[PDB]
């Protein structure tokens, strides 16, 4: 019936004309980040993750 | 975050050490008086 | 065929221009003479003599 | 291989007294070395290039 | 754009291509073009087998008027087989320059 | 119908007020689903040095327990009904907010109370929140685009208040007693300060008798009730420099000086950053891109990525851009880019306005869009301009700029003013500040 | 109001409008393409063609592209599953007509010239190699092809001795059969209905019913390991489940949540959560564990997926796995049960308050079912869920056929037949 979004796990990338691309939906789940020491490492090719995507305006 | 930027009251000018405002006043001022002891030069060396 | 002058976009390409030059074309007629021993502008003011 | 005539031929008017036929010739060749450069030769290439299908 | 001088204009054509003699060094009327930039992205654009007939038309050509001489008469290039290969490839390229010079001052 | 129809048939905020001051605003929309939260006018740049780390110690205890609820109660009763919690702390705002099902609205409004009320900060869940929170501190050096934003607030204000970060120092993180907590809270968490908002499937009547049920026992006016004294803060040209050759990638981020929240300047210095613009090396635009300095970049690989920021205060701000590259390009990117500045000081077109303008106007209406971001723009509006603007406001302040008024605009901001300059990696190839210096201005106009 | 209008055209196209009266639109179109429908001759075919919507069309440049998009402020993604692509447009109201234009010269008549082609091929390794600094990305592709033999083993991504090799011949041959008419979708959302009909009759001169039918997965239930220098082990454990639009795929759903699928409240410790807390009991050190769910059109999978460090990877795993087992052999209350379809409904019902995630629901229905249904109806499919399928799904894990894949440092990490 539905999306596989909804019943939520298998993941999905994007790419934009003028934003940038981003991986699946579940990948970054947390409360492995409230226990200690999860640390994103520096990129050789690195992105900004915000991505303009939620703005103000 | 333990970082920060150590004090620079000895080297600062008289309007810029109340550090509270002048922010933007007292900039058109401080930079006219540094061009003017510069623009004498280049008359003082046209002549 | 230089037309990149002719375009509706960049008229305003010597509307910023121009108010810098509003002395420009007669700095000639100032700065020059301070170094020609002539007498071009001496007449003009009663300031020099 | 005409320019480089027209040059040989001032050459020879500019060594001559200032006389009747020449004033008349160094005149004439005085003006067909700028004719040659301006309007001769760029026209000329336009017409080759049209008998090439380019 | 004459229907009457249809033939008599194509004699002329014929005859210029002759008295130009770049047929005589075995070459085609696209390798003797002058590369501005223009052309030069045409020639990165050609597929790799006209691109490698081009290069080693040039070089011939060039070693024939190191020794000043030119090919036997039935190795010359004929008017009437003459590949425009760089042709279609170049007349995109202006295109693409016209559209960014109309945006430009638009 | 049409696009201008379309912004008058907008709903509109309803405030009301407690009589102990606190504000009540809402947005009705018609869908079964509500975000309820809390705004308060608190944060770091109203701590000294020796609470620097208070705000952010109290915004872990929030959802650990209360006097009515205590231990992981109030989890237990979020998650049982489908609900969600979250919480920030920015320099000078504070956030709690829960989104739910919209009839699920009292017991929403109630749990929000109690957080804010009637929290316990008890002496066993300190001394196990020190070590989260030295914990993290130790993820947050990672983060080289958080470390280089630190480093500009700690240079460009540098003996004020505006220039601690958020988290505060680990000395700090390590001697906060209870104490020290509970006067956080008696001397900011106040109702003249606070700000109940909402937005979704919400009546404002139903809301309101919410409000005086659990929120009228907050103190009106105060125990003294001195007002609570505002130091502005001042902007210094100024750099810092961390040499670090082991990191594969560079951070270099500039500003100058910027106009506060109510300055009216305010909107063509966004139409004037959207000409910028930002660039990214996954986009598929790439060569072709209306941006010069996003154009220049993809041509000739010169960066990761650049963006350009408008950060604003309540009387100052920060305006500048944000830049990734490997070591041997950092001085052609900032030669760009301070290129593209002095060309909008001068020069700029009508053509680049009407694209500016566009841009700015597609991201107002993109970020409201959900009962999340409309509660949030919602509740700090109201702590900023004492107001909500509405959109068919905002489109009438940007259909008055033209390209003379980027130009004065853009002078008054960026021409012939000192900047700061923060940057961290491989940075031997950051030019000296008195080149730096001289490109804020020309040779010629 | 004015809910939502659904059409069948008679070549099989789908259009859904729904008319808001907010100040932008949304334009998507939804293809049933992807890389469960490449063979071993093509792989990575679909991640090139998701890298090259900006190219040269007949209709448009690829400067007229950017450029006439960028005027007006607009966007354009492309968006991909195992099953689907989808190709969306936003702007303003005023300016949707021009945008519209632009979308349909993009996946109904491209030009994959030679030399834009060929330099598109370096874009795959900055897009992967970007995708998989996520330690998730590549445990989850590993997760794929230990689990299946074909046609959902496929990666997202392009395999790496493949990339500069993907040919323009090949773009052509993906898109003519596979991009058809009747395997797509058109939805709108500030759009009247009739704008959208006759924008839909502007591609059907070609593509003109089903293009190529797609092999049937098959489970293999195989096991991949990959030791690297990551400092925690990422590891996931599934059987088969079932498909897309079934009355035990609602079981699943519902079983998922049971066990736990996330976080609720910041920094919290996961208080209703049946696998967190028996996790919990025995391991006093970081670790994060969650229950797996992933619905497909003729398969599915089910499972756990835990995060661990080094030396406690198989007390985390083998814990897990027990609690599974004790709902399994009946151990299930009724409260935990009511408490699971709360979570349910309200993650549906939020998931489609903006207008990315309502598009994106409206368009899974319509190339999965054919057809639209309000939210109340799924709301009272999740409400007749009973007890006894809850425990009967459990039971199809327990006694099912296991796959498996970790990556980290595997020395204490256990072998699925253990
Ligand atoms: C160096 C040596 C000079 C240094 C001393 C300085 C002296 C300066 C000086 O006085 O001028 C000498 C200088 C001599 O020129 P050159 O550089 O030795 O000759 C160039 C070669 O012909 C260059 O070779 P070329 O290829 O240009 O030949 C020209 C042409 C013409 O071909 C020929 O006519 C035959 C060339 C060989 C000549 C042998 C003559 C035998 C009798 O040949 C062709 O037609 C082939 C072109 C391609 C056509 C396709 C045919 C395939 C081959 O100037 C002159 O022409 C004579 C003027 C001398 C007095 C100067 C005062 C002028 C009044
Ligand atoms: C010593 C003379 C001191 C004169 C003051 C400096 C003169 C130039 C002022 C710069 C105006 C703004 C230019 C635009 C900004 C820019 O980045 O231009 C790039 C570029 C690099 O220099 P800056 O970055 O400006 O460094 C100035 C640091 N205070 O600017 C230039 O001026 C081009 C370089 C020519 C400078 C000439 C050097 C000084 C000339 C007199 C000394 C004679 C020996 C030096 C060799 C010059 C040739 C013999």
């Amino acid at each position: 019936m539905l999306s596989v979004a909804s019943r939520s796990g298998p993941f999905a990338p994007v790419l934009s004309a003028t934003s940038r691309g981003v991986a699946g939906a579940l990948r970054p789940l947390v409360q492995a980040a409230l226990p200690a020491t999860s640390e994103s490492p520096v990129l050789d090719a690195k992105r900004s993750f915000l991505c303009r995507e939620s703005l103000s305006g | 975050t333990d970082i920060r930027v150590p004090d620079f009251s000895d080297y600062r000018r008289a309007e810029v050490l109340d550090s509270t405002k002048s922010s933007k006043e007292s900039s058109d001022a401080r930079k006219g008086f540094s061009y003017l002891i510069t623009a004498t030069t280049t008359v003082g060396v046209a002549y | 065929m230089l037309s990149r002058f002719l375009g509706p976009r960049y008229r305003e390409l010597a509307r910023n221009w121009i108010p810098t030059a509003s002395m420009w074309g007669a700095v000639g007629a100032v700065g020059l003479v301070w170094a020609t021993d002539w007498r071009l502008i001496l007449d003009w003011v009663p300031y020099i003599n | 291989w005409m320019l480089v005539a027209d040059l040989i031929t001032l050459t020879w008017i500019g060594g001559q007294p200032v006389e009747h036929p020449f004033i008349i010739i160094g005149q004439l060749a005085s003006i067909l070395y700028f004719l040659i450069i301006l309007v001769l030769m760029p026209i000329t290439s336009i017409i080759e290039n049209n008998l090439l299908k380019w | 754009a004459v229907a009457a001088s249809s033939k008599w204009l194509e004699g002329i054509r014929k005859w210029y291509y002759n008295a130009a003699g770049f047929n005589k060094l075995g070459l085609m009327r696209d390798d003797t073009i002058y590369e501005d930039d223009d052309v030069k992205e045409a020639i990165r654009r050609l597929p790799e087998n006209l691109y490698n007939d081009r290069v080693f038309r040039i070089k011939r050509a060039l070693d024939l008027t190191m020794r000043q001489q030119i090919l036997p008469k039935e190795q010359w290039t004929k008017y009437e087989e003459d590949k425009f290969y760089l042709e279609p490839y170049l007349k995109e390229v202006i295109r693409e320059r016209k559209e960014r010079e109309e945006w430009a001052k638009k | 119908a049409t696009y201008a129809q379309a912004l008058q048939s907008v709903p509109e905020t309803q405030v009301s007020q407690l009589d102990n001051g606190l504000r009540v605003a809402s947005e009705q929309s018609s869908q079964p689903t509500c975000t309820v939260g809390v705004w308060i006018d608190a944060g770091s740049r109203y701590e000294n040095e020796k609470n620097n780390g208070a705000g952010y110690f109290v915004e872990h205890l929030a959802f650990k327990g209360t006097k009515n609820r205590p231990g992981s109660a109030l989890e237990k009763e979020v998650e049982s009904m489908g609900a969600h919690l979250n919480a920030y702390s920015t320099r000078e705002h504070t956030a709690y907010y829960i989104k739910a099902l919209s009839k699920d609205l009292p017991k929403a409004v109630e749990l929000l109370a109690d957080i804010v009320q009637n929290c316990s900060l008890e002496d066993s869940q300190i001394e196990k929140e020190r070590d989260v929170i030295l914990q993290e501190l130790q993820e947050n050096d990672s983060s080289m685009r958080d470390v280089v934003f630190d480093y500009l607030h700690a240079t460009a204000f540098q003996g004020t208040p505006l220039a601690q970060s958020v988290e505060g120092p680990s000395e700090n993180v390590r001697k906060l007693s209870r104490a020290d907590l509970t006067e956080y809270v008696s001397q900011h968490y106040k109702a003249p300060r606070m700000v109940l908002a909402a937005a979704g499937g919400v009546e404002h009547r139903q809301l309101l008798d919410l409000a005086q049920k659990h929120f009228s026992s907050l103190s009106g006016t105060y125990v003294e009730d001195a007002v609570p004294a505002f130091t502005p803060c001042r902007f210094t040209g100024s750099e810092i420099r961390h040499r670090d050759d082991a990191l594969p990638l560079a951070h270099v981020a500039i500003a100058v000086e910027g106009p506060g929240w109510a300055n009216p300047d305010n909107v063509p210095l966004q139409v004037a950053n959207a000409i910028i613009g930002h660039y990214d090396s996954t986009y598929g635009g790439g060569t072709h891109m209306s941006s010069t300095l996003a154009s220049v970049a993809a041509t000739r690989k010169l960066c990761q990525s650049f963006q350009t920021f408008n950060i604003c205060y309540a009387e100052t701000g920060l305006l500048g851009a944000h830049f990734v590259c490997d070591n041997m390009s950092i001085d052609d990117m900032m030669f760009f880019l301070q290129g593209q500045w002095m060309r909008l000081c001068t020069s700029a077109t009508e053509s680049e306005v009407v694209r500016g303008k566009n841009i700015l106007r597609n991201a107002l209406v993109s970020h409201l869009d959900g009962t999340t971001p409309v509660c949030e723009d919602i509740g700090r509006s109201l702590l900023t301009y004492g107001r909500r603007i509405p959109l068919a406001e905002w489109e009438s302040r940007i259909a008055e700029v033209d390209a003379s008024v980027v130009r004065e605009v853009c002078s008054k901001y960026f021409y012939d003013q000192c900047p700061a300059v923060a940057g961290l990696g491989p940075i031997e190839q950051l030019p000296d500040y008195n080149r730096i210096r001289s490109g804020m201005f020309w040779l010629r106009f | 109001p004015q809910d939502l209008e659904f059409t069948r055209l008679p070549n099989g196209l789908v259009i859904a409008s729904l008319e808001n009266y907010a100040p932008a639109s949304r334009i998507g179109l939804f293809i049933k393409a992807g890389s469960r429908y490449e063979d071993s001759n093509n792989l990575g075919t679909s991640h090139l063609l998701r890298l090259a919507s900006s190219l040269t069309t007949k209709g448009a440049s690829s400067f007229k592209i950017t450029r006439g998009i960028e005027a007006v402020g607009g966007k354009l993604s492309v968006t991909s599953t195992r099953e689907s692509m989808a190709y969306t447009v936003e702007c303003l109201r005023d300016d949707i007509e021009i945008l519209m234009e632009f979308l349909l010269n993009v996946t109904a008549a491209p030009e994959f010239r030679r030399w834009e082609v060929a330099a598109l091929q370096s874009q795959l390794r900055i897009d992967k190699a970007v995708a998989f600094q996520n330690p998730q990305a590549q445990v989850l592709e590993n997760l794929h092809a230990a689990a299946y033999r074909n046609a959902l083993a496929n990666s997202l991504y392009c395999p790496d001795y493949r990339i500069g090799k993907v040919t323009p011949d090949q773009l052509h041959y993906y898109v003519q059969n596979h991009f058809t008419s009747a395997r797509m979708a058109l939805i709108g959302l500030g759009v009247s209905h009739p704008v959208l009909k006759q924008v839909a009759e502007r591609f059907l001169n070609m593509r003109g019913g089903l293009g190529l039918s797609g092999a049937k997965a098959k489970y293999r239930g195989g096991e991949i390991r990959d030791q690297n220098g990551d400092s925690l082990v990422h590891a996931a454990l599934v059987a088969e489940s079932a498909a897309t639009g079934s009355a035990e795929a609602n079981a699943f759903s519902v079983l998922q949540h049971v066990l736990g699928a996330g976080p609720h409240v910041k920094r919290g410790s996961n208080a209703t959560s049946s696998l967190y807390q028996a996790v919990a009991k025995g391991v006093h050190q970081p670790f994060d564990v969650s229950a797996f769910n992933a619905s497909y059109s003729d398969s599915g999978l089910f499972g756990i997926y835990t995060i661990s460090q080094a030396a406690s990877a198989g007390d985390v795993i083998k814990s897990a796995y027990d609690q599974v087992k004790a709902i399994a052999q009946g151990n299930l209350s009724n409260t935990d049960v009511q408490a699971a379809k709360n979570k349910l409904k309200a993650g549906y019902l939020m998931s489609v308050e903006s207008s990315e995630g309502f598009l994106d629901e409206v368009g899974s229905q319509a190339l999965v079912a054919g057809s639209y249904m309000q939210p109340s109806t799924v709301l009272q499919q999740i409400d007749s869920v009973a007890d006894a399928d809850v425990i009967n799904a459990a039971k199809k894990f327990v006694s099912g056929r296991k796959s498996m894949a970790a990556s980290g440092n595997l020395g204490h990490t256990p072998f699925v037949d253990e």
